């Protein structure tokens, strides 16, 4: 099941596109939630970790898009290079990423707008609607998010495309608002909010069930910081639009990686500054559940600034929302045309010259997801899928670096005399990659499920941990000794035997940091995808 | 003759943090001293979080709204959330729950080493900076898996309450780590309690193994 397919914007334009597609909905809404529940004032470190992993992923994309001339989503590159099943998994994960990102950003947009106008829509929803599933479904069904998704799907079906000028304007407004937030945090905020103790564990409001934690800079510990990093990984998603951009690029394979990295660095700087401001102006446990940044501004007396923020957020979210919506029908259409998904989804309509059916179906799914589930649950469900997709791309890069160009003894495996990759070396690298992926999954399982056991130093946990880590190093060395393909690439991952492996490890660890419900939702989604592939994908594949 | 005897338990600063009184003949009343592990830390080492708390001060930290008093504005839900990420100390109710867990876990606990009253042969155990526990084998009592004991140390220290008994006391925002200190025979024959004796109690955990210094002494007056 590995059939393989037969295959101007400047750097600044790509940077602007990535920044516009990444900044919103992760800093304006989820930053406060992470700083209150998962990370505390140490959320600054979380954004760092989520940044680094993201950068690694981006670097993989730089190579992963360099191996294929036709610019497109990671699904296209996988289906061209590695095969059909792998590409289907990657495309299905990207579909989940786009759908749940649309749902979550629509939730954030609806919540922000409703809060701005005094939360009348929330009162209406609570009055006339109730899901009666508090443990899984959302307390308040976001009807306005559904309306937003319906309107935007209607616009997309009619042929509305990426307006670069409007994106640039909104990104400039967003960046100005973020700079204002950082400056106001460093002016009004104080370091004492990072040094809170039991004396200050008293919010001036009358909130109940407050989590005060240890206090200080890291109230919830490094486990909390890691959970916050896993949640904040959602904030760095969106740079894919750089590589998948429809418009022709002046220097595609050279500008795409630099643009992705620069966008990620700018987003990391913005997130660090804004989160430090948010946690310095207001105590982490005092952060408002609904409007963290406006709540912090009101706490320090600059309540009027809530309007300015209300502007920037509503800009950023918009630029993020479309950033999640435009790719959403494209990947589905690409997969349906290739036969992996139902062929009817590939029917471009003559009235509009757009994939009407795919757009409508994806929009309806996103609207339902936004109607039924909370913002945090959607964020985690998108993060797990995006992490899996990035790990898949990193594994593709690692494997393909050692495969021979398209047409035994222990010493031979350890020391391959061949100057260039032979099919034996390619098979060795494939086996090593599979073993390393399984072993990294085992390491993360022991490091999370057995985290307390490792802290307790039980014999079995330590034995498995040391064995798995040493064998991971051994397999990485096995891959290292294999010759790399001499096929010249415009962009390459610097340390191909280590960097992709580290990217996979960090990604899988972050996925392990996610909750059980997120894993159950991801498992049922993957079951649906596998059912579709094995029942329809294999037999109706276009390349069959 | 009968005196109004009083047994005083003090922090490392020699300030009385707990006491029990009764009319008894001298050197004939040896009650089980039940000072809370946190009172010993009042004005003690910075780790316990009571370095600025005077003796007999009320337990700090907001109340758990799992507590008997019920949900109130500003409650801490940490007392319900997992204690894995917390530090064992006394500055908050949930930190006190974590301290109780550490003090009751079989793989963890606390150990107590003697101070100046130890024999000169034990002088290698170090001074107060080491809590008299510079090396293993210096500990004479306390609750750990290897159950240290001494035939010459004056006291034995255990936990007065089980985890189930102490959890709800912690959730009530009360002092909820009561030690149980029983005079050994050697302590009973000894009569230098007027000058006071001192011990160092250290948590047996992974890392710092933070500890404090406490002391026991006797007072008496005609009555
Ligand atoms: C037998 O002796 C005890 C002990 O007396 C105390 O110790 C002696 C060594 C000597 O230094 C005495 O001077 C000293 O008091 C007697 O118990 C004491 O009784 C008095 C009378 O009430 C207590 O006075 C205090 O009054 C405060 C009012 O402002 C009150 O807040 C105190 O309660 C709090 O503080 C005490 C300690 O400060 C603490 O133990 C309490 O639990 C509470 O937090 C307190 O009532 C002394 O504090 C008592 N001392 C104790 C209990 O150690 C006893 O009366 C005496 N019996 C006879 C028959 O004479
Ligand atoms: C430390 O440990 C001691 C001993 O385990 C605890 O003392 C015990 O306290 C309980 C409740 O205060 C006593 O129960 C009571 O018994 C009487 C009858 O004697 C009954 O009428 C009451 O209704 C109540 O059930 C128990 O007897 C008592 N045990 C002893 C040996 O004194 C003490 O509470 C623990 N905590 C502290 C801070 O000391
Ligand atoms: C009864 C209804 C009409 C209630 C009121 C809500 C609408 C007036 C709002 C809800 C969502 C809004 C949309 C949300 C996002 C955008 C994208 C925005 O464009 C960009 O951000 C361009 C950047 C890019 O393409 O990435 C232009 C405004 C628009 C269409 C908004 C227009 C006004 C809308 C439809
Ligand atoms: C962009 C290039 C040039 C550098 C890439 C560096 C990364 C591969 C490094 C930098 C920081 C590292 C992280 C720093 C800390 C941790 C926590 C570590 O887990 C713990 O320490 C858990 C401890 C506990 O149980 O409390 C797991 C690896 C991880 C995510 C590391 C994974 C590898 C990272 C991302
Ligand atoms: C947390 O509480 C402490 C204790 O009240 C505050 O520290 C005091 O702050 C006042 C300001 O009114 C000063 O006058 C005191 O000198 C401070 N004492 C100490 C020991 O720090 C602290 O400011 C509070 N933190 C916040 C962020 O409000
Ligand atoms: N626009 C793509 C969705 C993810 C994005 N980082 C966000 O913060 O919503």
């Amino acid at each position: 099941m590995l059939r393989r397919k037969v295959v101007c914007l400047n750097t600044y334009d790509l940077v602007a596109l990535g920044v516009g597609s990444t900044l919103g909905a992760g800093v304006y809404v989820l930053a406060g939630a992470v700083a209150r529940e998962n990370a505390g004032p140490a959320i600054v470190i979380s954004f760092l970790i989520a940044a680094l992993a993201s950068v690694l992923a981006g670097l993989c994309y730089g190579e992963f898009g360099a191996r294929v001339p036709k610019t497109g989503s990671a699904y296209l590159y996988s289906y061209v290079t590695v095969g059909e099943l792998w590409a289907f998994i990657t495309g299905w994960n990207l579909i989940l990423s786009y759908i749940i990102g649309t749902s979550s950003v629509a939730r954030a947009w609806s919540a922000t707008f409703d809060e701005l106008i005094g939360k009348p829509i929330g009162e209406f929803s609570r009055q006339h609607m109730a899901l009666n599933a508090p443990g899984v479904l959302a307390q308040t069904p976001d009807i306005f998010a559904v309306i937003i998704i319906i309107i935007l799907t209607g616009l997309l079906t009619l042929g509305v495309k990426e307006s670069a000028m409007v994106n640039k304007i909104f990104t400039c407004i967003n960046v100005l608002v973020l700079c204002f937030i950082v400056v106001s945090g460093f002016v009004k905020g104080s370091i004492k909010n990072w040094q809170l103790t039991e004396k200050n564990f008293s919010c001036n409001n009358n909130d109940t069930n407050v989590k005060y934690g240890e206090g200080g800079f890291m109230p919830f510990g490094f486990s909390g910081v890691l959970s916050g990093a896993a949640t904040c990984f959602y904030a760095f998603v969106g740079f894919d639009c750089i590589a998948t951009t429809g418009e022709e690029v002046k220097n595609p394979q050279k500008a795409i990686p630099v643009g992705i990295v620069a966008s990620l660095l700018i987003c990391f700087i913005a997130y660090f500054g804004v989160s430090a401001a948010l946690t310095l102006m207001m105590p982490y446990f005092c952060l408002d559940i609904d409007s963290p940044l406006p709540g912090a501004f009101k706490h320090q007396g600059w309540e009027e600034a809530k309007y300015a923020v209300a502007i920037g957020s509503l800009c950023a979210l918009s630029t993020s929302l479309l950033g999640s919506m435009f790719p959403m029908p494209r990947v589905i259409y690409a997969m349906a045309e290739d036969g992996l998904l139902f062929k009817f989804l590939a029917k471009i309509n003559n009235r509009t010259k757009t994939p009407v059916i795919a757009t409508v179906t994806s929009g309806a799914i996103a609207a339902v997801m936004a109607f039924l589930f909370e913002l945090k649950d959607l964020v985690d469900l998108m993060s797990i899928g995006t992490l899996l997709a990035y790990s898949l791309v990193a594994a593709c890069v690692l494997v393909l670096r050692y495969q021979p160009e398209q047409p035994f003894s222990l010493k031979s495996i350890l020391s391959p005399k061949n100057v260039e990759p032979s099919k034996f070396s390619g098979l060795i690298v494939n086996i090593s990659a599979g073993l390393l992926a399984a072993l990294i999954i085992t390491v993360c399982i022991v490091a999370v499920l057995g985290r307390e056991a490792l802290a307790e130093g039980t014999l079995w946990a330590v034995f498995v941990m040391t064995g798995s880590v040493l064998l991971c190093m051994l397999v990485t060395g096995i891959i290292w000794r294999q010759p790399e393909s001499k096929t010249k690439l415009s962009f390459k991952v610097p340390f191909v035997p280590v960097l992709p492996v580290l990217s996979i490890f960090v990604n899988i660890y972050l996925m392990m940091q996610l909750d059980q419900g997120t894993w159950v939702r991801f498992a049922v989604w993957m079951l649906i995808g596998f059912t579709i592939y094995f029942g329809y994908g294999i037999w109706h594949s276009e390349e069959a | 003759q009968v005196y109004n005897i009083t047994w005083e338990v003090t922090n490392g600063d020699r300030e009385t943090v707990w006491a029990i009184s009764g009319n008894h003949p001298l050197w004939t009343w040896w009650p089980v001293l039940t000072p809370d592990l946190c009172m010993l830390a009042l004005s003690g080492p910075p780790h316990w979080g009571l370095e600025y708390q005077a003796p007999y001060s009320s337990p700090p930290g907001p109340p758990c709204c799992s507590g008997s008093s019920g949900s109130s504005a500003g409650c801490s839900r940490d007392c319900d959330e997992p204690l894995t990420s917390l530090t064992p100390r006394c500055n908050t109710a949930w930190n006190r729950l974590k301290l109780d867990q550490v003090t009751h876990k079989s793989s963890e606990g606390f150990y107590v080493c003697p101070g100046s009253h130890r024999p000169r042969e034990a002088k290698s155990c170090g001074g107060p900076d080491s809590f008299y526990c510079a090396s293993w084998g210096c500990e004479t009592t306390g609750r750990v898996y290897w159950k240290p004991s001494s035939s010459w140390d004056y006291i034995t220290v255990d936990n007065n309450l089980t985890t189930s008994q102490a959890v709800q006391v912690c959730k009530d925002n009360k002092w909820c780590n009561p030690l149980a200190i029983q005079f050994t025979n050697a302590g009973k024959q000894v009569t230098s309690w007027t000058t006071g004796h001192y011990w160092g109690l250290r948590l047996y955990v992974s890392g710092r193994d933070p500890g404090l210094t406490f002391g026991i002494r006797l007072r008496y007056q005609n009555l």
